[PDB]
């Protein structure tokens, strides 16, 4: 499921602003 | 009504704009008591002012590491506008500083933590849940992209709830005052419109592909482009397909579509009818907008408050001491501030 493939996935936390 | 608000709403901003404030509180004022959380750099401690014994939220930026990102005039931006606006569901700035090694902003403290921790923690919200809040971000950009403000970093964990069960905004980092068009690479990457991200130069209409991301991730439990990394991500927000549960209503999908939509001839709010064609879609049919600006509209969820200074609906985060040098870093540089 995609829910369950997010959850798996590295970027559930809290993200980070970029200014690349 | 909308004209005449938005007109007096304009010459308040513009003699703040024009006149900021500055130096309005020192850092000896206030007792610092814990971290709220942090961002790329820097951290928002919950801290209570003396005099007064009321809590705030303190945002110490270190200035050697905004010059370091290279982030200068964001931060000079973050301030000059924070100060400026007033809008019920903006947080207020109510103190702002420097000394040796840092920039401090002041703001109201609020207790109800991030967005984002629901949202994780509980799933997703229902679509009235989720309808609630996205109307508030509708009459903020409303309000900001009339001051020609672009805001540029929507999402959960930039948007906190209230004793009340409201949003309030906060996180000026990105915002900046432009007609026309910029080019700054910045948000998160989830949130980022496939203009910001092709380097074309870019508009007001990116905070709207935005509130789609948000609506949607709301709803959804998660992104509408997610993966491991932000290249991987940008890759599938150019591409621009979008797939949406099961669950989500015809009315939802349709508005997604017109949000999330890579056409900016096409994208609601980029439109000549303007936000109306986004407070006017079916999916905000049982909105009322004048209730939801007057705070009347029940919230759907009220956060537990257990007395002030309580930061239960809060991560905990590693503390760290706030050093201040004895010599003046980067004066000339954080002048205006
Ligand atoms: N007024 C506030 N009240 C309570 N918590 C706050 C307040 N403002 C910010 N925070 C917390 O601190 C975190 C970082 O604040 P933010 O303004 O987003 O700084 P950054 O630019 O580093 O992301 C927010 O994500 C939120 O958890
Ligand atoms: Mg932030
Ligand atoms: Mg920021």
């Amino acid at each position: 499921t995609t829910y369950a493939d997010f959850i798996a996935s590295g970027r559930t936390g809290r993200r980070a602003s970029i200014h690349d | 009504s909308v004209k005449e608000f938005l007109a007096k709403a304009k010459e308040d901003f513009l003699k703040k704009w024009e006149t900021p404030s500055q130096n309005t509180a020192q850092l000896d004022q206030f007792d610092r008591i814990k971290t709220l959380g942090t961002g790329s750099f820097g951290r928002v401690m919950l801290v209570k002012h003396k005099e007064s014994g009321n809590h705030y939220a303190m945002k110490i930026l270190d200035k050697q590491k905004v010059v370091k990102l290279k982030q200068i005039e964001h931060t000079l931006n973050e301030k000059r506008i924070l100060q400026a606006v007033n809008f019920p569901f903006l947080v207020k700035l109510e103190f702002s500083f420097k000394d040796n090694s840092n920039l401090y902003m002041v703001m109201e403290y609020v207790a109800g933590g991030e967005m984002f921790s629901h949202l994780r923690r509980i799933g997703r919200f229902s679509e009235p849940h989720a309808r609630f809040y996205a109307a508030q971000i509708v009459l903020t950009f409303e309000y900001l992209h009339s001051l020609d403000l672009i805001y540029r970093d929507l999402k959960p964990e930039n948007l906190l709830i209230d004793q009340q069960g409201y949003i309030q905004v906060t996180d000026f980092g990105f915002a900046k005052r432009v007609k026309g068009r910029t080019w700054t690479l910045c948000g998160t990457p989830e949130y980022l419109a496939p203009e910001i991200i092709l380097s074309k130069g870019y508009n007001k209409a990116v905070d709207w592909w935005a509130l789609g991301v948000l609506i949607y991730e709301m709803a959804a439990g998660y992104p509408p482009f997610f993966a491991d990394q932000p290249i991987q991500i940008y890759e599938k927000i150019v591409s621009g397909k979008v797939r949406f549960p099961s669950h989500f209503s015809s009315d939802l999908k349709d508005l997604l579509r017109n949000l999330l939509q890579v056409d900016l001839t096409k994208r609601f709010g980029n439109l000549k009818n303007g936000v109306n064609d986004i407070k006017n879609h079916k999916w905000f049919a049982t909105t009322d907008w004048i209730a939801i600006y007057q705070r009347k509209v029940e919230a759907p969820f009220i956060p537990k408050f257990k007395g002030p200074g309580d930061t239960s609906n809060f991560d905990d985060y590693e503390e760290e001491e706030i050093r201040v040098s004895i010599n003046e870093k980067c004066g000339k540089e954080f002048t205006e501030f």
